[PDB]
């Protein structure tokens, strides 16, 4: 049995990690305090679950968890709340000053003075796996610590754990909720340098997420604790092959060889379905075909984005509930005939399924509604860079003018790594388009 | 009063459409690089779909359907009509065959010599079709002259498909079984469906209705049927419409064959007001607010 | 993150007060310094603006500086003149006669010293020092000459921190002597090369809407003042109330600035409420989204569509659909697509915060980096060269010490400023 | 269509379909952040040198 670690950076990575841990803690039956009644194997145990949490001689259940935040604002909060007792407090770090939604100040002023520390804090963790296999990390690409940090530690880790994977949850960043006008410059910054040492990673575009929750939640104005219960949601079943028994993607590196066929190409795109409001009541209950069909409408993916108009590479299909192999087909057959499935030729077309029998695990008074059967396609298909697209442009307007830039030169980056990073972007569009058309 | 911008200048159409809009008193243009409009009359290449629908509090549509392509490139039109199962291996459309460069008549141009053509294309460079020539056309008489059908054909938001019932023909001012007057009385070089129509009823016993257009409408609605899943923008976060120009040809016995589709096409002078008109009311004001069309229900 | 704030002079000192009333009113501070509050809301984030004290009393962050006593007596006399520290009000005797030279060559170098060392003080007990926030007027010579020395002195010993200023510009309409646009010329000279982030506070404009909008016909400093505190109060809302922003100086002022220079804002307030009389229907959130952005609801004199907005914040005070103003604020920018840059994408950042201020249900204050600020300064450098050029009242500057070639470096300088808020309009 | 690996469990099962066959070390890190922070450090002391003037 291999341990993962995750690990959260920036506001968005740490209440993003809140929102899964929560929902992992539900799954697996552990109590706010650490205690699992369920696991008899008291203080350790090669188990599944034992990928995400260690036990404690007191018999706890602890996060394989590390929080990072350049400001003491978010990690308080975790330092404060329902799920205090179970994060040691070493996992969770802040610094006294954020990164002003700056990549640079970040990345190289403020992140020069932390990153040695987080280092040694992580250090910690793998002492006690007995095999890492690596790390999923979450942040924003729009946050100054979401993106200059990560990058800098994305870099550490390539370093200090080269033998290891590194996937990757970014919060692709969209103006409904942003808060910052930069947020273009510092996703193709922090992208540019993360490119090289994360080896698969999921973008959700929250403009996306907003709404699925606005339309499908009836949720006049979704906030933030709306928007990540429901991304664990998309982040819980993609995991749950590693924290629950099972045959399909049973390690980190099974990730990169199911989805990935080419390493630049290493967005997959997420699309979850049924997101069933819990307010509704009287609500029919989908079958294995009308939810399997969802996962093709593209008012379902974390991305608003057109697979019609790509190639696939890679396909997986992720139920959880009452979901049985027949049916799987039977739906998979005629959807084949009603829809635009194109693969590139020097791929199969094929689907890899995966059926986890525990039904979705929904937050006790939470807006999402409790299923009977849920389905979440994670499939590699070349319309994602519709998003690299519309963010080169933003970057392309602004940085014409050099507006901001003298924030970013004043931290000691020169304007040169705008414009090499942007240079990779355009490499970036160029593959994809190559592979898909 | 609602927002619109403008980046194909040479379009012969939605320059009306344009027009119009602004004398509505409710649109106005904003710059082309301005990306807060509801509108957006496009470009002909690269128009780049994957940053529309994406304002927030901004109905967006746009004048093309993304992946219409295939249904007008003249290599990638049969490859659409040989290989969907919708459209058969088709009674109304002339054998074709795809070639890249690297009775037997034949277009691509024309000649019954087949090596002619092989050295036509591979001496180009690029890829073209060549396609039986229709030997025994309709012959208009008198002149003994050949023709085309352009019905152009609408395409709304929701995929209905309107057909503009005004028509129109280019004539060839003597066709002989021998670039004259073969690939092209009446002021424009051009005829009407109303004459043609009257034609239709004194040399041949029959009508446009009956002899013609009820294949074209068999035509324009299964083409338009078979692409609808590839380019539909029902459940999209942007809109689509296109207007589009079927060209027909109408061989010895009234047999309609169809023979480009034009994905950017110009209208006929005469008709240009009232096609536009039927364009902002059917397909731009229905987002954002008898009739000239035959709507083809499928 | 704890700001410190600094008012000089006369004008720094009364709208300065002004400030520390209106806020201490909607943190539930009373003048001995007790908090009888009903909302924690009001003591989430008291510490940015106020130090913690013994007995749980809290105390202004606030130095008062000037070099003639006598308005921080009338302060030290007002009600809330008791809650500053009494430590803090460091002055001298001699005055500084509506002269820029005198406030920052001669009179101001005898006391500067003395105010930065209280401002030292308080950097210690400083968890995590924001910057610097000033109030002062331009054209005088405490504030405009001894501020702008004392700016530049605190930049030099805290180099790192944001320095925030609230200048009040000179205009004919409220005027105390013809030197005003000398001082205003060279201090905007210095506020160019020292301030992140400095909200033009133009008297011309606080006089026409007293006289216009609010229908006043003799308006005092009284009443010039209040629009001032409103606005003051409406500017400062994210940085004192928690929300989803969590507002913070270095944020503000790397979202509003795309260029370093260009860091002039003008101020908006809606309703515009006059002192005493309140009017008893609270807007509707499309009524304060017109006014906020109206050129008539905005504190300079320059009205927006003869520019371009670079940047915008927009804050909604009240309760709200936050749905309502995100439609009406996307509307407004949508309606007038043409006004915003679009080389900056969606510039115009929202915050909205529960608590209203006083005598008002709802209300919304604009921040707005236009182009249009440079009509500002056309007007004032018009007025200086009409002078300039005739050597008018230069001997009360040259017999302090200051030469012909430093008020052609400030005007060039100047000029230069209205130079390139036109190369952004036009891009 | 054809299925394959399918596997087993008692937690659920999985399986595969196919419709149709195919046709900076730490040392060069910390230099490049030095060189950042030297970068800083030259224009915060010409900064500090024209405040001098
Ligand atoms: N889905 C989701 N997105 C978030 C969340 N928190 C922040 N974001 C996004 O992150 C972007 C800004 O990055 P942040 O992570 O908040 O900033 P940061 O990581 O704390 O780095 P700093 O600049 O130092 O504050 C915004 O555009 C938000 O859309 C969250 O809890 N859920
Ligand atoms: N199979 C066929 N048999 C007989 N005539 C044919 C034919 N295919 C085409 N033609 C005729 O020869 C012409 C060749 O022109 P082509 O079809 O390449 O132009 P086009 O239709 O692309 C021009 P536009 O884009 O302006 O409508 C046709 O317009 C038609 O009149
Ligand atoms: N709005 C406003 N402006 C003022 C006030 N007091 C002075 N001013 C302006 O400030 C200028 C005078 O400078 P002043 O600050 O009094 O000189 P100082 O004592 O050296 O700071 C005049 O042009 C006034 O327009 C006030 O209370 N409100
Ligand atoms: C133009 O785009 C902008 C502008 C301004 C800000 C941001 C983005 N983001 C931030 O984090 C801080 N900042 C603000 N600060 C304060 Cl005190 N009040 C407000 C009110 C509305 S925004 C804002
Ligand atoms: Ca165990
Ligand atoms: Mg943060
Ligand atoms: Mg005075």
């Amino acid at each position: 049995m291999r341990e993962c670690i995750s690990i959260h950076v920036g506001q968005a990575g740490v209440q993003i990690g809140n929102a899964c841990w929560e929902l992992y803690c539900l799954e697996h039956g552990i109590q706010p305090d650490g205690q699992m009644p369920s696991d008899k194997t008291i203080g350790g145990g090669d188990d599944s679950f034992n990928t995400f949490f260690s036990e404690t001689g007191a018999g706890k259940h602890v996060p394989r968890a590390v929080f990072v935040d350049l400001e003491p604002t978010v990690i308080d909060e975790v330092r404060t709340g329902t799920y205090r007792q179970l994060f040691h407090p070493e996992q969770l770090i802040t610094g006294k000053e954020d990164a002003a939604n700056n990549y640079a100040r970040g990345h190289y002023t403020i992140g020069k003075e932390i990153i040695d520390l987080v280092l040694d804090r992580i250090r910690k963790l793998a002492d006690q796996c007995t095999g890492l296999q690596g790390f999923l990390v979450f942040h924003s690409f729009g946050g100054g610590t979401g993106s200059g940090f990560t990058s800098l530690l994305m870099e550490r880790l390539s370093v200090d754990y080269g033998k290891k994977s590194k996937l990757e949850f970014s919060i692709y960043p969209a103006p409904q909720v942003s808060t910052a006008v930069v947020e273009p410059y510092n996703s193709i910054l922090t992208t540019h340098t993360t490119l090289e040492h994360s080896d698969c990673a999921f973008m959700v575009d929250n403009e996306a997420i907003y709404d699925i929750c606005r339309r499908n939640l009836d949720i006049e104005r979704p906030t933030y604790t709306n928007l990540n219960r429901l991304i664990s949601q998309i982040v819980s079943s993609i995991t749950a092959s590693l924290r629950f028994d099972g045959a399909l993607n049973v390690d980190l590196t099974e990730f990169q060889t199911n989805l990935v066929p080419y390493p630049r190409i290493h967005f997959p795109l997420a699309t979850y379905a049924p997101v069933i409001s819990a307010e509704k009541a009287y609500h029919e209950q989908l079958s294995v075909a009308e939810i399997t069909n969802a996962c093709f409408e593209p008012a379902n993916q974390m991305v608003k984005c057109d697979p019609r108009h790509g190639k696939y590479m890679a396909c997986c299909l992720l139920y959880r509930g009452d979901v049985v192999p027949k049916d799987v087909n039977a739906a998979i057959a005629t959807i084949k005939t009603k829809r635009s499935i194109q693969f590139v030729d020097w791929c199969p077309t094929g689907f890899k399924v995966g059926i986890n029998y525990q039904p979705p695990t929904v937050v006790p008074g939470g807006d999402l509604a409790k299923v009977q059967r849920a389905v979440c396609m994670l499939s590699n298909t070349t319309a994602i860079a519709e998003a690299w697209a519309r963010l080169d442009h933003k970057f392309d307007l602004m940085y014409a003018k050099r507006a901001f830039v003298h924030w970013y030169v004043g931290e000691g980056m020169e304007e040169g790594e705008f414009s090499e990073a942007r240079e990779d972007m355009a490499a970036l569009e160029k593959d994809y388009e190559e592979v898909g058309v | 009063m609602y927002t619109f911008v403008v980046r194909d200048e040479n379009s012969s159409v939605y320059a009306e459409v344009s027009r119009l809009l602004l004398a509505t008193g409710q649109w106005k243009r904003l710059r082309k690089d301005n990306p807060r409009f509801n509108l957006m009359l496009g470009e002909r290449n690269r128009l780049p779909f994957g940053r529309l629908g994406h304002e927030p509090g901004l109905v967006q549509l746009v004048n093309y359907y993304r992946g219409a392509d295939k249904l007008c490139r003249k290599a990638s039109l049969v490859k659409l009509i040989k290989t969907s199962p919708e459209l058969s291996e088709c009674t109304w459309f002339p054998e074709s065959y795809v070639i890249y460069p690297t009775g037997n008549v034949w277009i691509a141009l024309i000649s019954s010599e087949a090596s002619e053509l092989l050295d036509f294309i591979d001496e180009q460079g690029q890829v073209h079709v060549i396609q039986k020539y229709l030997e025994k056309p309709l012959l208009l008489e008198p002149g003994h002259r050949k023709f085309d059908i352009r019905s152009w054909v609408l395409v709304d938001h929701l995929y209905n498909i309107y057909l503009y019932r005004e028509g129109v023909l280019r004539t060839s001012s003597p066709y002989n079984s021998a670039k004259t007057c073969h690939l092209t009385y009446e002021e424009g070089n051009e005829m009407f469906f109303e004459e043609f129509n009257q034609y239709l009823m004194d040399a041949l016993n029959t009508t446009l209705e009956n002899s013609i257009l009820l294949q074209i409408k068999h035509i324009i609605r299964s083409c338009l049927m078979c692409i609808e899943p590839a380019i539909s923008t029902k459940h999209l976060h942007y809109q689509s419409f296109q207007l589009f120009g079927f060209d027909f040809m109408v061989d010895e016995e009234l047999k309609v064959w169809l023979i480009e589709v034009n994905g950017a096409p110009a209208c006929a002078q005469k008709l240009y007001a009232e096609l536009c008109q039927g364009i902002v009311d059917v397909a731009i004001s229905s987002v954002f607010p008898t009739s000239i069309f035959i709507k083809l229900h499928h | 993150r704890e700001i410190v704030h600094i008012q000089a002079g006369q004008c720094g000192n009364q709208i300065g007060a002004k400030f520390w009333e209106v806020i201490s009113d909607e943190h539930g501070i009373d003048p001995t310094g007790s908090y009888h509050g009903d909302s924690d809301l009001q003591l989430e984030r008291i510490n940015v603006y106020y130090n913690e004290a013994t007995g749980n009393k809290y105390v202004p962050r606030a130095i008062l500086v000037d070099l003639e006593p006598g308005t921080m007596d009338s302060v030290r006399s007002g009600p809330f003149g008791q809650i500053f520290r009494p430590d803090n009000f460091v002055f001298g005797q001699s005055g500084a006669g509506n002269n820029w030279a005198k406030g920052h060559y001669t009179e101001g170098a005898e006391l500067v010293d003395s105010v930065l060392d209280v401002v030292r003080k308080e950097s210690e007990s400083c968890d995590c020092l924001q910057g610097f926030q000033l109030t002062h007027s331009l054209g005088g010579g405490t504030g405009s000459g001894m501020g702008t020395l004392l700016i530049s002195k605190i930049r030099e010993e805290y180099p790192d921190r944001i320095m925030n200023t609230f200048s009040v510009m000179p205009s004919p309409k409220v005027s105390d002597t013809v030197v005003e646009p000398y001082n205003a010329t060279l201090s905007v000279h210095q506020l160019v090369e020292n301030t992140d982030e400095t909200y033009c506070i133009d008297n011309e404009a606080l006089y026409d809407i007293c006289f216009r909008t609010l229908k006043l016909t003799t308006p005092t400093y009284g009443d010039l003042n209040h629009l001032v505190s409103a606005t003051m109060s409406g500017v400062t809302t994210c940085l004192r109330f928690p929300g989803q922003l969590n507002a913070d100086l270095r944020k503000l002022a790397v979202n509003m600035v795309p260029f370093p220079r260009l860091h002039f804002f003008m101020p908006g307030f809606a309703p515009l409420t006059s002192r005493g009389s309140q009017q008893y229907r609270a807007l509707t959130v499309p009524e304060l989204t017109q006014q906020m952005f109206d050129s008539k609801n905005m504190m300079a004199a320059c009205d927006p569509r003869h520019g371009r907005y670079l940047t915008v914040a927009a804050i909604f005070r009240g309760r709200m659909s936050m749905k309502e103003v995100d439609e009406q604020m996307l509307n407004v920018q949508n309606k007038n697509s043409s006004y915003f840059v679009e080389w900056i994408p969606n510039n115009v950042k929202t915050a909205v915060c529960d608590i209203p201020p006083r005598g008002l249900k709802m209300s919304a204050t604009f921040i707005g980096n236009s182009t249009a600020i440079q009509e500002l300064f056309k007007r004032i450098s018009e007025q200086f060269t009409a002078m300039f050029r005739r050597k008018a009242f230069l001997h009360w500057y040259t017999g302090e010490g200051m030469d012909e070639m430093e008020f052609t470096e400030a005007e060039s300088n100047m000029n230069d400023l209205v130079s390139e808020y036109q190369q952004y309009q036009d891009a | 269509m054809e299925v394959i690996e399918l596997n087993k469990c008692t937690s659920g099962q999985s399986f595969e379909v196919i419709l149709k066959p195919p046709s900076p070390s730490l040392e060069e890190i910390q230099k490049k952040l030095e060189a950042a922070e030297e970068r800083r450090k030259y224009q915060e002391a010409e900064l500090l040198k024209h405040l001098a003037e």
